């Protein structure tokens, strides 16, 4: 069907945000998550893929982004730190198994970083 | 030809043997139950990225 998305909002610099990606099913222990962001008027770029129990981040999101998963409730929480205006983007979260199947498209939430 | 002479004496002589050739070739392998999920390999909903 789809992937439920939340955690978005319009915040000023230095705030705290926590995006959420929950995929329904019964095999969460084998699920893999790939993240993306799409800025308005700019290119859509990869954010952070947490596969199995491994984590990684790109240039502009390393350290700033603290990705995490909840095996109890099939929840993925991304701690947001060091807000930058150029990172205002719509984040599309992806869920799949080790094969890469069970592809559902996330709607994407509106995330905005306000300049000062 | 097999006696190496143009005149053969009275008697019964062994010659080239008799052999019923096969009519045709027949192959029998059992039924097929499980096949690879090509509908999940090639017919995936959305292909991965490079």
């Amino acid at each position: 069907v789809q992937l439920q998305e939340s955690g978005g909002g319009l915040v000023q610099a230095g705030g705290s945000l926590r995006l959420s990606c929950v995929a329904s099913g019964r095999t969460f222990s084998s699920l893999n998550i790939v993240w993306f962001r799409q800025a308005p008027g700019k290119e859509r770029k990869f954010v952070a893929a947490i596969n199995d129990r491994n984590t990684a981040y790109a240039e502009s999101v390393k350290g700033r982004f603290t990705i995490s998963r909840d095996n109890a409730k099939n929840t993925v929480h991304l701690q947001m730190n060091s807000l930058k205006p150029e990172d205002t983007a719509v984040y599309y979260c992806h869920s799949a198994d080790v094969n890469g199947g069970m592809d559902y498209w996330g709607k994407g939430t509106q995330v905005t970083v306000s300049s000062h | 030809c097999t006696l190496k002479s143009f005149t053969v004496e009275k008697g019964i002589y062994q010659t080239s043997n008799f052999r019923v050739q096969p009519t045709e070739s027949i192959v029998r392998f059992p039924n097929i139950t499980n096949l690879c999920p090509f509908g999940e390999v090639f017919n995936a909903t959305r292909f991965a990225s490079v």
